[PDB]
């Protein structure tokens, strides 16, 4: 139009000539509200998305122990704190991450007697002379025994055994 | 004989900050050099205003098809491929292990917006200034800026229900 | 006072405080980040 | 992700011509604010491949003896031979999935040669290190201790991984090969990478057959308009072109957006699927693959991402 | 090219990052006038 | 799911008038893009289900 | 049928699916002529 000033129009043209400039500057300020709230209610729709994964992660994180990795933070997560923000809330994801390791050898079985010795919990570990039992996370070595181990068939079907004998707490109880 | 239209393509502008320096790199994105009128063709475009290197480190300003930008060290704006990290692979074997012996405990911030600032536009003073005559071709339009006030509202009352 | 506003065309409706800017001797009208009327000179007597 | 394109107002709107240019200066900054939108989705994008892609920095590579109890990796795995690094799957993933009016197509910053280096390392770090690469430093596993866990993630005991190491093996080459007889002869089976490129393909068509219209003037061209007819009278019938070249430009920009919504709640989809498949064991039921999941393998895709979901059916 | 990243933005500090500015085209620098030949006459010598 | 809907661009924007049809083909095939919107919204509601 | 598919697609090929072509109405035929009754007549005859 001739004009942004809706006083100027009405006040210096016809009021059949004033219309039609009026109608452009009623139609041109809509239009730029109707991109104003399409853009609003577009970003109103992915500040719900992360508002409920939010939710979900005040919901996993912070009233228990979330078993998924990379939701809680990276790594094994233990807990969560959240704090206070404009807009939106901070959370402090406390995590479990090794740092230093050891190289070592390991054996899936043990073949104490012609049978087949599966570990229960833990893996084999073995430092060149001895063989224990350690997790996965952390190394705390213990011997092996017939309450960490179970017995699961023949050494003939399992690849990858070793011969080595099973320290049965019953045998020096005996005499003890 | 074969209509083309001639050579043309957008212009964009590689800086750091002001505070620091003041050196551009002038990027015809889609153009060839040869075609323009210390300097790199890209797949994106011929870069004006960048030495290229051979080595690749941590960059900060993204250009394009795995060429990137940072202002480094007498000091110019370099460019050179994304890196992608330090290659470290893991040997493997049928019977050894690796237990880890100690850990570390860290503390890893994560940031999530819930709400945003509730906003109310109303139908008389927006579009007309104050003005009389301005609202009486307002009813003539229907129900465009009453189906706007549902709009906002519908956005308002969910931003106190996100929290 | 909220009162209408005629000021050799320039229309308007709000209220008249005293203005404390530095102000140009030819300015008949000055303009705001909305590029609106917002602070007008008198014809007659000079208060911006 | 999706196709990045940039349009400007100076060539879609005006068909070199001066006059136009000077009329579009009169409503002010339409082609200004949604030229900040189309590079809000450029870089979001680009964001949405390094949320995917790029979870671990650390690139691994794969060990020379191809043997981790008669399985057989080589056709998830890139071959080094080729000069094009891509696996015997994504040769045929890539083959499935197949102008001067101001549209540009922007690249993306990771190429396909960068993204599977960002698989390999991710595929090699599954099979040498399963789920601890993803949480923290990488450990030395061996592959039989692998599938120890992931049985026992599921409530199911070790005696039946190694009495049965033949039986489970060559179950595995077997539906591997049966992927890629498959994938060579249904092409429809990767239709949700399809409908990603096509939608962008008419996007772009209906932007050019717009120009062809009218809307509601005696002609489109605009040095028909200015050469022919009276200058005050010819300047409503600019009106009405500029108004309707920028609301279909405006329709443009609007329905990209809402694709971008559905692209970001599907590549945190990916990104949680990258995490819980690829980086460990889920333990959730009909997420990572119908029935209990053990493993996951991806794959680089056009616009997306190919997962290998096994199961324990 | 530092000043344009100002003129577009309407800031007058600018932050470290990649911004687009204007578009590059090649001006036109002559007009080719074209025209038929002088084939299809009409004959004026007739009445001339 | 939500209700599937589909809009004429003939009948909704011409009340039975001849001389709105044909002024419609000046714009172009801009009412065929919010006919095809919401054919494939009626798809996607059949897929939820 | 199969060739109203070929015009909406802008395609001489058309795959396996459900596609709308145009919409079905019936067409008029008549046109019912109103007119109120001839009754509150006025007296003309009283000067013809």
């Amino acid at each position: 139009a001739i004009s942004s000033v809706l006083n100027d129009i009405f006040s210096r043209l016809d009021p059949p000539e004033a219309e039609v400039q009026i109608d452009r500057l009623i139609t041109g300020r809509l239009q730029s509200l109707q991109t104003y709230v399409t853009q609003q209610l577009i970003r109103a729709a992915e500040i719900r998305a992360s508002a409920n994964l939010a939710a979900t992660k005040m919901s996993e994180c912070v009233l228990g122990q979330s078993k998924r990795v990379d939701f809680c933070g990276k790594g094994y997560h233990l807990m969560s704190f959240p704090q206070s923000a404009p807009h939106g809330v901070v959370f402090l994801h406390v995590t479990y991450v090794p740092a230093q390791e050891k190289n070592f050898t390991t054996a899936p079985a043990i073949c104490h007697d012609g049978k087949a010795h599966f570990p229960r919990e833990g893996v084999f570990v073995s430092n060149g002379t001895h063989w224990f039992v350690t997790q996965r996370n952390f190394y705390e070595p213990q011997i092996i025994t017939t309450d960490n181990t179970f017995v699961s068939g023949n050494c003939d079907v399992v690849i990858g055994i070793v011969n080595n004998t099973v320290y049965d707490p019953l045998q020096p109880e005996l005499d003890s | 004989l074969d209509i083309t239209p001639c050579s043309f393509g957008g212009v964009s502008v590689i800086t750091p900050g002001t505070n620091t320096s003041n050196q551009v790199a002038v990027l015809y994105q889609g153009v060839n050099c040869t075609e323009v009128p210390n300097v790199f063709q890209t797949r994106a475009g011929c870069l004006i205003g960048a030495e290229y290197v051979n080595n690749s480190y941590e960059c900060d300003i993204p250009i394009g098809a795995g060429i990137c930008a940072s202002y480094q060290t007498s000091q110019s704006i370099i460019a050179y491929t994304m890196s992608l990290g330090a290659e470290n692979s893991v040997a493997y074997s049928n019977n050894s292990i690796a237990i880890p012996t100690n850990f570390t405990i860290s503390v890893t911030t994560e940031i999530l917006p819930v709400s945003m600032t509730k906003t109310s536009v109303d139908c008389t003073m927006y579009i007309c200034g104050d003005s009389t005559e301005c609202s009486n071709l307002l009813l003539q339009y229907g129900s465009f800026c009453t189906q706007l006030k549902r709009a906002l509202t519908g956005i308002a009352v969910e931003q106190d229900k996100n929290t | 006072k909220c009162v209408n506003f005629n000021f050799n065309g320039l229309k308007g409706t709000g209220v008249l405080t005293e203005s404390n800017k530095k102000f140009l001797p030819f300015q008949q009208f000055g303009r705001d980040i909305a590029d609106t009327t917002d602070a007008v000179r008198d014809p007659q007597t000079l208060e911006i | 992700s999706m196709t990045k394109t940039s349009v400007d107002c100076t060539m879609y709107i005006c068909g070199d011509s001066t006059e136009c240019s000077n009329l579009l200066l009169q409503y002010g900054s339409f082609c200004t604010q949604l030229k900040r939108a189309l590079t809000g989705i450029a870089v979001e994008q680009d964001k949405n491949t390094q949320e995917v892609f790029a979870q671990v920095k650390q690139i691994y590579k794969t060990p020379p003896i191809k043997y981790f109890g008669g399985f057989n990796f080589s056709q998830i795995l890139p071959d080094p031979s080729k000069p094009s690094k891509r696996s015997f799957i994504e040769d045929l993933l890539f083959n499935k999935v197949t102008k001067f009016k101001g549209l540009t197509v922007l690249p993306p910053l990771l190429t396909d040669e960068m993204i599977a280096q960002y698989t390999s390392a991710l595929l090699a770090g599954t099979i040498t290190s399963g789920w601890t690469f993803g949480a923290g430093a990488a450990l030395q596993i061996p592959f039989a201790m692998q599938m120890a866990y992931r049985f026992n993630g599921i409530g199911v005991t070790q005696n039946v991984l190694y009495e049965n190491q033949k039986l489970i093996a060559n179950q595995f080459n077997s539906a591997i090969g049966k992927i890629q007889d498959s994938l060579s002869s249904t092409a429809s089976a990767l239709g949700k990478l399809q409908d990603v490129v096509n939608h962008n393909a008419q996007a772009l068509n209906t932007l050019v057959k717009q120009l062809s219209s009218k809307f509601g003037a005696i002609s489109s061209v605009l040095n028909d308009i200015f050469s022919r007819l009276d200058p005050p009278e010819a300047e409503v019938q600019i009106d009405r072109l500029i108004t309707g070249r920028l609301q279909s430009l405006q329709t443009y920009v609007t329905q990209q957006l809402i694709r971008a919504a559905e692209i970001r709640a599907s590549a945190n989809l990916a990104a949680t699927k990258m995490s819980e498949c690829v980086l460990g064991q889920s333990k959730r039921v009909d997420f990572c693959g119908k029935g209990y999941h053990l493993m996951s393998f991806p794959q680089s895709a056009p616009h997306g991402v190919v997962f290998l979901h096994v199961t324990y059916v | 090219p530092l000043s344009e990243t100002k003129c577009t933005l309407k800031s007058f500090t600018v932050e470290k990052g990649i911004y687009q500015t204007s578009n590059f085209r090649v001006q036109p620098t002559e007009s080719i006038v074209r025209f038929p030949n002088i084939t299809n006459l009409c004959p004026f010598d007739e009445v001339f």
